[PDB]
RNA sequence: CCCCCGCCGUUAGUUGCCAGCGGUUCGGCCGGGCACUCUAACGGGACUGCCCGCGAAAGCGGGAGGAAGGAGGGGACGACGUCUGGUCAGCAUGGCCCUUACGGCCUGGGCGACACACGUGCUACAAUGCCCACUACAAAGCGAUGCCACCCGGCAACGGGGAGCUAAUCGCAAAAAGGUGGGCCCAGUUCGGAUUGGGGUCUGCAACCCGACCCCAUGAAGCCGGAAUCGCUAGUAAUCGCGGAUCAGCC
């Protein structure tokens, strides 16, 4: 599953996700179409909705979560 | 003497060299049989064998083949000895190209003197293949 | 030309149609040649009345030319500017049209300034012309207007006709009416 | 593209007309 | 019909224009090569499990494989009537061909690479040296059929 | 070893054009090649007609045969004052090794 | 009447080939040679012209020659108009509406959801077949950070190194079906590859949602399809592989 040598992720959620770890967190989500990038401890704690591309889930991350992609996290296809 | 002939069909050029001696052909190198392994199709002397007694084992030909496939080629070359066979002599050469291996009036004997034109075929569109067309259904 | 600046090379010539026909509207544009070679392009605009392209002692045809090269630096390089008398307008598809483009705009019955056009062009030589305009009509319901004489048959087959084809539009506070003038010469 | 500005579908050579459209129109006169 | 009768190149091996037919029936994909080969092979076949030439066997399944009528449909004032008719000689040679290749696949034997021993089994089998066979068969029950409503 | 490749749309656009070259070049340089033909490919497109812009629906199929010539003229010399000022018809595109 | 494809010839040969001779790092590489293929320009050829049959005639059938025919195959040329056809989401444009927002930036999610229904397709149910090996014929295309020779590490994707090409002169490229030899032996199988577990490559900031590829294991339905229904008249259908645009990658 390596993609490459380093993980990528898109800098939309990142800039965003980092500043709010020296206030500490942010309360209520985030919101990404960035369901591509891999996600990153700093991640951890936090809570991004990702776009199923009908709607944001809220997804909260968890560190056995890690490596994953998010994307992962927000199906598109529902049996309704 | 040597005698000779072109010959293209599909794309596939063929240069045929007669010369009097026992029949054998050398394609490309190889034997005819050897280039043509388990080809019954290769039909490609057969304007020789129409000559009457059979051209061949009073002929003798080496030919280069080179373009498109083995199944243009053998075309390619029935057609070079069709041709290398009328100018060694009109006379032998009869109806499909000069008098019995030369021409007709409607219906093509072998007509092995005709260079076929038969390309492949664009595709037009709005049909898979050229030609064929998408069948239609209830829908 | 290049490879990589044929499209450069291209844009160029757009940019001065771009201002003649602005300009040369009054003067009569029927048509902009571009012959081209290394920072010296021809263009060599042809007018129905090369003087109001000239100016007078040639004052305009300075200015224009000027404003030429500042749009063709010395990237695209210098250009002249030569000027071609349009024989006989009534000749010109484009011009044709043109002409009676301009008549709808003042608001003339169409179907006369139709024929009337037709008529001039059928007038001096032309073994044949028709004239087409749009719709909208007198501002009226969107309609179609024809004329035409001589054999434009013979032509329309694209068997060597020389049939000169021209369009005009017309803005108008009613809209747009296109006009389509074709004229019929000795074929090849 | 470079004229018209449609983006849907200039070729790069010409990168111009509306499209394909423009490029057909000028080509056509 | 479809179209004109084209006329076909007789067979490389003995030059039996019939033969070139059959192959074309064999054939699909023109993959023509496969197509002879198979007639070919089989007709080796024939050799060897039948002392008679093989191209005296085949002709001879063709004869016993044609129909001589064949039964049409037609619309009378009731019911649509199934008119007995005569086939065209054209026509009884397409059957027949047709009706040999399909029966041939039929069989059960899978022998040689390909399909050949089941068309070189099923020639014998329509003979009438030994007339029987699929192929025969159909052929019977069509004949049958028709004189049924003479 | 100047290498001339001369292409145009018009078969006689390009007979008159390059075999004026020949003639000059005789005057100052080897003795040149003699226009060469080179076969004439034709060129299919289907594309958009216009490029990126309006009516990207649009298609349409072209097929532009264009024509070449090389005459090539080894040895060269006072060959470009001859070339220089002498040509004629447009209508060729003509570009050198 | 114009264009592309079918056959022949003239002109032109840095495309081409020992065709034909001498040399070779035996690469058409070298000299040489335009024959051939080809390149592109022009010329010839088909007109029911000739032969038999019917006909009043047009023409229909048949046959010879011919590369080719009876409009040889494909384009340009899609008429006046029809459907209040389609698109204001490509662009253009009248009118209406929104302007701390019916505008703008961003991160994330969604467009990829599913109990289900349909359309177009791919793969297949196998022996005229599948697998492994060896070996042979193509065309049209594309290549600057781009095609990637060759050598090495890896089962492999791929990584490292690196020649040539600026592309009839180098690369993509292997053509697949095919021919030859072997295996399978009629079985849900050496058919068929869904699905799932694991490992891993690659692009990209980033592949959870939601990429393609490789290797191991897994190995589903499917044994030829009801009513009904689609395509195609010849180099067509059927079948086999090859290229391209878009494009980081790729469904």
């Amino acid at each position: 599953r390596g993609m490459t040598s380093k993980p990528a992720g898109f800098m939309k959620k990142l800039r965003a996700a980092k500043l709010a770890a020296p206030e500490n967190e942010k309360p209520a989500p985030v919101r990404t179409h960035m369901r591509n990038m891999i996600i990153v401890p700093e991640m951890i704690g936090s809570v991004v909705g990702i776009y199923n591309g009908k709607a944001f889930n809220q997804v909260e991350i968890r560190p056995e979560m890690l490596g994953h992609y998010l994307g992962e996290f927000s199906i598109t296809y529902t049996p309704v | 003497p040597s005698v000779q002939t072109f010959g293209k069909k599909k794309s596939a050029t063929a240069v045929a060299h007669v010369k009097a001696g026992k029949g054998l052909i050398k394609v490309n190198g190889s034997p005819i049989t050897l280039v043509e392994p388990e080809i019954l199709r290769f039909k490609v002397y057969e304007p020789l064998l129409l000559v009457g007694l059979d051209k061949f084992s009073n002929i003798d030909i080496r030919v280069r083949v080179t373009g498109g496939g083995h199944v243009s080629q053998v075309y390619a070359i029935r057609q070079a000895i069709a041709k290398g066979l009328v100018a060694y002599h009109q006379k032998y050469v009869d109806e499909q190209s000069k008098n019995e291996l030369k021409k007709a009036f409607t219906s093509y004997d072998r007509t092995l003197l005709i260079a076929d034109s038969r390309r492949p075929e664009p595709k037009k569109f709005g049909g898979k293949g050229a030609r064929s067309r998408f069948q239609k259904s209830y829908r | 030309s290049k490879k990589r600046k044929l499209v450069a090379d291209g844009v160029f010539y757009a940019e001065l149609n771009e201002f003649f026909t602005r300009e040369l509207a009054e003067e009569g544009y029927s048509g902009v040649e571009v012959r081209v070679t290394p920072t010296k392009t021809e263009v060599i605009i042809r007018a129905t009345r090369t003087q109001d392209v000239l100016g007078e002692n040639g004052r305009r045809i300075n200015e224009l030319t000027l404003l030429v090269q500042k749009r063709f630096k010395y990237a695209p390089g210098t250009i002249v500017l030569y000027a071609e008398r349009v024989q006989d307008r009534g000749l010109s598809a484009v011009a044709q049209a043109e002409s009676m483009k301009f008549k709808l705009l003042n608001g003339l019955a169409i179907r006369r300034a139709a024929y009337g056009v037709v008529r001039y062009v059928m007038e001096s030589g032309a073994k044949g012309c028709e004239v087409v305009v749009s719709g909208k009509l007198r501002a009226a319901r969107a309609k179609a207007m024809k004329f035409a004489d001589g054999f434009l048959i013979h032509s329309g087959q694209p068997v060597n006709d020389f049939i000169d084809t021209a369009t005009r539009h017309v803005l108008m506070r009613q809209g747009v009416l296109g006009i389509k003038v074709k004229i019929m010469r000795d074929p090849a | 593209c470079r004229v018209c500005s449609s983006h849907t579908g200039l070729v790069r050579k010409y990168d111009l007309n509306i499209c394909r459209q423009c490029f057909r129109e000028k080509a056509n006169d | 019909r479809y179209a004109n009768k084209r006329f076909r190149k007789a067979q490389c091996p003995i030059i039996e224009r019939l033969t070139n037919s059959l192959m074309m029936n064999g054939r699909n994909n023109g993959k023509k090569l496969k197509a002879v080969r198979i007639i070919k092979h089989t007709l080796d076949i024939i050799n060897v499990l039948t002392d008679q030439n093989p191209i005296q066997v085949v002709v001879d399944a063709i004869t016993n494989t044609g129909p001589r009528e064949d039964t049409t449909r037609v619309g009378g004032g009731g019911a649509a009537r199934r008119q007995a008719v005569d086939v065209s000689p054209l026509r009884r040679v397409n059957q027949a061909i047709a009706l040999l290749t399909i029966g041939a696949r039929e069989a059960a034997f899978r022998n040689i690479k390909t399909i050949a021993e089941t068309l070189a089994e099923e020639l014998i089998n329509a003979a009438k040296g030994s007339s029987t066979s699929y192929a025969i068969k159909k052929k019977d029950e069509l004949e049958r059929v028709a004189k049924s409503n003479r | 070893k100047i290498r001339i490749t001369l292409t145009s749309t018009k078969v006689k656009q390009l007979e008159n054009v390059s075999s004026n070259i020949v003639k000059n070049a005789e005057q100052h340089n080897l003795v040149k090649k003699g226009p060469v033909r080179l076969p004439t490919k034709v060129l299919k497109i289907s594309t958009r007609k216009t490029p990126n812009g309006e009516g990207s629906k649009t298609w349409e199929t072209y097929e532009m045969r264009i024509h070449k010539r090389y005459i090539d003229l080894e040895a060269p010399v006072q060959i470009v004052k001859r070339i220089t000022q002498i040509t004629i018809e447009p209508g060729v595109d003509v570009e050198v090794v």
